[PDB]
């Protein structure tokens, strides 16, 4: 977030399947629609992966 | 024979996903 609100936008990569962050932002990658926007089912399973 | 492996077993792979969706919201819901 400190690269993306940044003069100049920093370009950033993430890569799957390894682990822990990364797959929440890739669960936040192929299901997000219009960028943010993200239903219930899966900020759910999210929050439960943040658990786990 | 190969080939048909591939496809086959790819299936077999995004459904075991939507399969494991489903299980762990099941666990959640008990």
């Amino acid at each position: 977030l400190e690269y993306l609100r940044d003069t100049p936008p920093v370009p950033v990569v993430v890569c799957d399947g390894s682990g822990r962050a990364s797959d929440i932002l890739a669960f936040g990658h192929k299901y997000s629609e219009e960028g943010g926007l993200i239903n219930e089912s899966l900020r759910d399973q999210l929050l439960v992966t943040i658990q786990k | 024979r190969v080939e048909n492996m591939s496809m086959r077993l790819e299936e077999v792979n995004e459904r075991e996903h939507s399969m494991k969706a489903s299980l762990q919201t099941v666990d959640i819901r008990l």
